[PDB]
């Protein structure tokens, strides 16, 4: 998800 | 001149991290999404927990409200969206289609369509009133981070780590424009003006952009924040001083005055990445969420 450095 | 936005409320009962804020249009509310799996619904004025709605299977990256402030759209890493109904809390649709995670998502004016944007690198827009997926847009070369539709609805607008902006004509989901920035760092949120004239962007180069989505040019540029890993929206402030509002990887929510683009405040007191900042629709109200350390969201108030 957005909270997850990707 | 400048505002003077002190904390009112810290909001409290995330498990995870918090994704997404956005306040409905009638402005009673605020809804909240996570990591962990959960939308929640708070007093936009007093704060107060409302209620916890439920269904997901994995974190959610976004929600969105109906005009009318009865419904909500959440994206979901499970590949879904779900449609939910406020006042009762119920799935009333699980849209299904995207083949990867569900990352962003907005119903138009009319609340008739929603459009969604998938690290499956397309763009969908979906039938309310049936949950059935109307066109999928071949829209990117990577995942897209942001989808948004103009204040008529006519036209959406999308971002990619493909380093690129795309207007989309929303009747026939044919591509009108695309926003080459010479140089293409992954473009990590998208959405027009309030006026539908403009867009505004952010790059994972710690940039904020305004463009002049007619004829294609840069107007202002907004620096001095921290963003360079997370997709963190951004705001028009519209109802006391004209500001760009962000949030930041150093724990700060950014406001810069949208013509001079010099910073006029920044707001300390989270603990974690300001991931996501929403404006209120009439007052001069910011709402701020905070990643993995924090949990937390935060209501700040401006007499301007």
């Amino acid at each position: 998800a957005r909270t997850k450095q990707t | 001149v400048k505002p003077n936005y002190a904390l009112k409320f810290t909001l409290a009962g995330h498990t995870k991290a918090v994704s997404s804020v956005k306040f409905s249009p009638n402005g009673e509310w605020l809804a909240s999404s996570s990591a962990d799996k959960l939308i929640k619904i708070w007093g936009a004025y007093d704060g107060k927990f409302e209620k916890t709605i439920s269904g997901h299977k994995l974190g959610i990256s976004d929600v969105a409200w109906s005009s009318d402030s009865n419904l909500l759209v959440s994206a979901s890493d499970d590949k879904t969206l779900k449609i939910w109904d406020v006042s009762s809390g119920k799935c009333l649709k699980t849209l299904k289609g995207h083949s990867n995670y569900v990352f962003c998502c907005n119903f138009n004016p009319q609340s008739n369509l929603i459009v969604s944007g998938s690290f499956d690198e397309s763009v969908r827009i979906w039938d309310v009133k049936t949950g059935k997926c109307l066109k999928t847009l071949p829209a990117h070369s990577d995942p897209v981070s942001a989808v948004h539709f103009n204040r008529d609805g006519s036209l959406i607008v999308s971002s990619s780590y493909d380093g690129l902006c795309r207007i989309w004509d929303t009747a026939s989901g044919q591509c009108l424009k695309t926003l080459i920035d010479d140089d293409n760092p992954p473009v990590s949120f998208v959405k027009f003006s309030p006026n539908g004239k403009y867009i505004l962007a952010a790059t994972l180069d710690n940039t904020l952009k305004l463009w002049d989505y007619s004829k294609g040019k840069c107007l202002k540029t907004y620096t001095g924040h921290k963003n360079e890993k997370y997709c963190i929206f951004a705001n028009f402030s519209v109802t006391g001083g004209k500001w760009i509002v962000s949030g930041s990887e150093d724990n700060l929510v950014y406001i810069w005055n949208l013509q001079t683009k010099e910073i006029v405040q920044k707001l300390q007191g989270h603990t974690d990445v300001v991931i996501s900042t929403a404006c209120h629709p009439t007052e001069n109200i910011i709402a701020s969420a905070a990643l993995e350390n924090d949990k937390t969201i935060k209501l700040w108030k401006s007499d301007c």
